[PDB]
């Protein structure tokens, strides 16, 4: 099999920056290399076919080049609606094979997460469990720490995170943390809070609620 | 309206041509094409048109024009025609009977031969069935020729499907590299996008 | 316009069987080679199989030889993938893709939306929809918790999908118990809480569960 290697695995650039992705083939495959875009939860986008041919109805900022073993895909001006994963594919032999993909993100101004806390709903407690919910809405950069506080005590090994893909509009992220415990352990304790540290914060911010309002 | 001159140089004056089995195709659209720089060039050994006359080609407009380019040996150029049979026509590039377009070939010995024989140009020698018209097969799966399964060439009745041309500049003209470009004129019930001059 | 619509994706036992369908419209189906391309969740792409226009020539990736079979009825403008001896590794979203020129082994110009095939010994489970109520700083957040379901996917909308500004539906997470837990939130002006109606719509095709939960301030 022809093994296609993409570099970089992921990149972040400012809006309007020039962006260049290369695909490296494991042999000389002439111009037999197409380029695809896949936005989150959507199907792939044929962008460039053969080595440089721009498909009908594709923005002119996208252009391909190269031949032999090293192929370049170029965004002349990076736009927020370009947030996707880009795949190269070889066209010289079977099986047709893809690069592992390259994830493009937007480098933007630092934005601090608005932080919200949610107690388990009164319908949920009947079923016998309780999930506490902290939300970090619309922030950049991606990386931040969430800390769970059960009566000032550090929990761990019992809470799960999930992160959205960078919004194609304001180039931000959102984060949902769900710390789950049984209904029994929910009542025994009282003070619940999440402490969130982010570069866009002066000092670690804490959102709190009182068990039982 | 549209102003671009069609990029036939990209296809004709290209440095590297395709192996006939994995032939290339270029879409030619949104441009104006002067065919007189083709049938009036003294560069081509073969220029054979079907369903159209080459003289009266700058007067038409097409939705798209497709150019398939590859290399074969000269004795096989005759197979690049409707209703032909043989290794190339059956296993590599078959034109249909209703074909409408021009088939252009020229000697590329000065370009495609080694001293020692050029082994980069390949053609399919074995297939389980013939190609449909305009069908393409770039598979390199080992060809089973007996009842026994296959892994590699070293197996009995396990043939390698592709065969190398081994183009040497000392071969007879029938064994010499001939570059072939086949134009199909696609006119659909859609707006034409590639027109003759004026 | 050209359209490829995939169908058949569901949950099957390891070793089970499944037949994918791809309905084609907008072009002369019988003159294009078609291909199947799958994507494991959070992984890259893998070509699976290719069929020529007439259907006379078929090609497979080694990882699916002898288990999968590509086929087409140019009458119904339908492409098929028959999958037997399914394994946990075949769990992927499956797309049908058209050949750019139709001859074969060119770029894939048109793709369907995909269909998700999960291969697991676990059993189908419908979720539970718990509202996340606001008590939060000029703007207020509210959401609904989709908990304890299998398999994927669940589709979450707000106000039947008519409310999209400030919505954030998180990717599912696989909890210890081998069940999925998903969250969806929306931010709204704090002047709308008791005034406006905000409905969380959760749809889970595998369990045939349609739930519309009203999120209200508590
Ligand atoms: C190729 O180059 C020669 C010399 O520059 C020129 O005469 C000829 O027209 C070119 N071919 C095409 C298709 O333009």
């Amino acid at each position: 099999d022809i093994q296609m290697t993409q570099s970089p695995s992921s990149l972040s650039a400012s809006v309007g920056d020039r962006v260049t992705i290369t695909c490296q083939a494991s042999q000389d495959i002439s111009n037999y290399l197409n380029w695809y875009q896949q936005k989150p939860g959507k199907a792939p986008k044929l962008l460039i076919y053969d080595a440089s041919n721009l498909e009908t109805g594709v923005p002119s900022r996208f252009s391909g080049s190269g031949s032999g073993t090293d192929f370049t895909f170029t965004i002349s001006s990076l736009q927020p609606e370009d947030i996707a994963t880009y795949y190269c594919q070889q066209d010289a032999g079977t099986p047709l094979t893809f690069g592992q993909g390259t994830k493009v993100e937007i480098k933007r101004t630092v934005a601090a997460p608005s932080v919200f806390i949610f107690p388990p709903s009164d319908e949920q407690l009947k079923s016998g469990t309780a999930s506490v919910v902290c939300l970090l809405n619309n922030f950049y950069p991606r990386e931040a720490k969430v800390q769970w506080k059960v009566d000032n005590a550090l929990q761990s090994g019992n809470s799960q995170e999930s992160v959205t893909e960078q919004d194609s509009k304001d180039s931000t992220y959102s984060l949902s943390s769900t710390l789950t415990l049984s209904k029994a352990d929910y009542e025994k304790h009282k003070v619940y809070a999440c402490e969130v540290t982010h570069q866009g914060l002066s000092s670690p911010v804490t959102k709190s609620f009182n068990r039982g309002e | 309206n549209i102003t671009n001159l069609c990029p036939f140089g990209e296809v004709f004056n290209a440095t590297r041509f395709a192996s006939v089995y994995a032939w290339n195709r270029k879409r030619i659209s949104n441009c104006v094409a002067d065919y007189s720089v083709l049938y009036n060039s003294a560069s081509f050994s073969t220029f054979k048109c079907y369903g159209v006359s080459p003289t009266k080609l700058n007067d038409l407009c097409f939705t798209n024009v497709y150019a398939d380019s590859f290399v074969i040996r000269g004795d096989e150029v005759r197979q690049i025609a409707p209703g032909q049979t043989g290794k190339i026509a059956d296993y590599n590039y078959k034109l249909p009977d209703d074909f409408t377009g021009c088939v252009i070939a020229w000697n590329s010995n000065n370009l495609d031969s080694k001293v020692g024989g050029n082994y980069n140009y390949l053609y399919r020698l074995f297939r389980k069935s013939n190609l449909k018209p305009f069908e393409r097969d770039i598979s390199t799966e080992i060809y089973q020729a007996g009842s026994t399964p296959c892994n590699g060439v070293e197996g009995f009745n396990c043939y390698f499907p592709l065969q190398s041309y081994g183009f040497q500049p000392t071969n007879g003209v029938g064994y010499q590299p001939y570059r072939v470009v086949v134009l199909s004129f696609e006119l659909l019930h859609a707006p034409a996008t590639v027109c003759g001059p004026k | 316009e050209v359209q490829l619509v995939e169908s058949g994706g569901g949950l099957v036992q390891p070793g089970g069987s499944l037949r994918l369908s791809c309905a084609a419209s907008g072009f002369t189906f019988s003159s294009y080679a078609m291909s199947w391309v799958r994507q494991a969740p959070g992984k890259g792409l893998e070509w699976v199989s290719l069929i020529s226009g007439s259907g006379g020539s078929t090609y497979y990736a080694d990882s699916v030889k002898g288990r999968f079979t590509i086929s087409r009825d140019n009458s119904k403008n339908t492409l098929y993938l028959q999958m037997n001896s399914l394994r946990a590794e075949d769990t992927a979203v499956y797309y049908c893709a058209r050949d750019l020129w139709g001859s074969g082994f060119f770029a894939f110009d048109v793709w369907g939306q995909g269909t998700l095939v999960t291969v697991s010994s676990a059993s189908t489970k419908g979720p539970s929809v718990f509202p996340l109520a606001p008590s939060s700083g000029g703007t207020a957040a509210l959401g609904c918790l989709v908990k304890d379901y299998f398999p994927e996917p669940v589709t979450v909308s707000w106000n039947s999908g008519a409310l999209t500004s400030g919505v954030h539906t998180f990717p599912a997470v696989l909890q210890s118990s081998g069940l999925y837990s998903l969250s969806s939130v929306v931010t709204v002006p704090s002047s709308s809480l008791g005034t406006q109606t905000y409905i969380c719509n959760v749809n889970h095709k595998p369990s045939n569960t349609k739930v519309d939960k009203k999120v209200e301030p508590k």
